[PDB]
């Protein structure tokens, strides 16, 4: 377990609660490790309490870790997640996209470079559909055909944009057989049902009950270094369930080892997406970058610059042979 | 054997077994959605 993991955790869990405040009947999807990974990154060039909003607001303290070995504990990370397990396909980039003429600092370069394994490119805003083209083909090589235009509008004036992605692609160590695939009502809210794709599966799974969280949690063991846990809140304990989610409760179950017989129903899914992150960070508590006394003095000395838009995308598809997943942000800097 | 049904709203996570970092997190409210 990375030292980092539980704070990515805590990120993951503060975030969401954000996101599902902000819409409460939709369908949510994220990679919280990729936005945590941009984030962390862009800090290196901030100061002051520009800064340090971006590390609490990733969940980090630093009496509990020191900076050092934050950053050090995403190296390790981004590290280990490009080493996965023959049977699993697992690949994470960050490519920083550099506009023409600007002096950057440079042990901030050095400093991303070392530590998030980050590619330094070249671009002219100014010629708009170039550099749209070149950031949305960046992202599209790293997630496989999987998201594509990133990037619809990309404003004249942006100073850099800080681009980083996930992809993953893994196997159900004991897959759904198709033609057990039938169609089944599927219960939205009290007066809407909708018939859906479910897959379904006779075998030993690991199924835990935790009160704490009146749900029922599902393990879903992948070929290789990945697993999936679904949630299955009890009748009206949804936001209970949304509310009661920590690091602690999680890492206590992956350490029960019980399986059970059991027939499984699980939906095939397609879901989407697609945020603008700049609200829900500010309610973590991440403000002052995005304002005009954003501090990014670290990224270059010569003029103040600050982040306006936050953009995050992921995709994912689970059927019967597993799951495919990709995640990617897109945050622009302009002057402030 | 007991029928263990995801046919309504659920939350789920994707974990990395080695690190044990979250790399994805979503929620499933209609499926018929996207």
């Amino acid at each position: 377990f990375n030292k980092i993991t539980p704070n990515l955790a805590e990120f993951a869990f503060s975030l969401y609660r954000q996101l599902a405040h902000q819409s409460n009947s939709t369908n949510i999807f994220f990679s919280p490790v990729s936005i945590a990974t941009a984030f962390a990154m862009l800090s290196l060039g901030t100061k002051a309490d520009t800064h340090d909003e971006i590390l609490e607001g990733l969940n980090f303290n630093l009496t509990e870790i020191p900076e050092a070995q934050i950053h050090e504990g995403f190296q390790e990370l981004l590290r280990t997640l490009n080493q996965p397990d023959s049977q699993l396909q697992l690949t994470t980039g960050n490519g920083l996209f550099l506009s023409e003429g600007l002096k950057l600092v440079d042990k901030f370069l050095e400093d991303v470079k070392k530590l998030y394994h980050s590619e330094a490119f070249t671009v002219n805003f100014g010629d708009t559909e170039e550099a749209k083209k070149q950031i949305n083909d960046y992202v599209e090589k790293g997630t496989q055909g999987k998201i594509v235009d990133l990037v619809k509008e990309l404003d004249r004036d942006t100073v850099f944009a800080l681009v980083n992605y996930i992809f993953f692609k893994g196997k159900w160590e004991r897959p759904f057989e198709v033609k057990d695939t039938e169609e089944e009502d599927f219960h939205v809210d009290q007066v809407t049902t909708v018939k859906v794709p479910m897959m379904k599966r006779l075998g030993m799974f690991n199924i835990q009950h935790a009160k704490k969280l009146s749900s029922w949690v599902l393990l879903m063991k992948y070929l290789g270094n990945a697993t999936a846990i679904f949630f299955l809140p009890d009748e009206g304990k949804l936001q209970h369930l949304e509310n009661e989610l920590t690091h602690d409760i999680i890492t206590k179950f992956l350490e029960n080892e019980d399986r059970r017989s059991a027939s499984l129903h699980l939906p095939k899914l397609s879901i989407t997406g697609t945020y603008d992150l700049k609200s829900v960070l500010g309610q973590l508590g991440i403000t002052k970058v995005f304002s005009n006394g954003a501090d990014l003095s670290g990224v270059t000395e010569e003029a103040p610059l600050k982040l306006s838009k936050a953009v995050h995308k992921a995709v994912l598809t689970i059927d019967e042979k597993g799951t495919e997943a990709a995640g990617a942000d897109d945050d622009e800097a302009i002057p402030r | 054997p007991p029928e263990v049904k995801f046919n309504k709203p659920f939350v789920f996570l994707m974990i990395e077994q080695n690190t044990k970092s979250p790399l994805f997190m979503g929620k499933v409210v209609n499926p018929t959605q996207k």
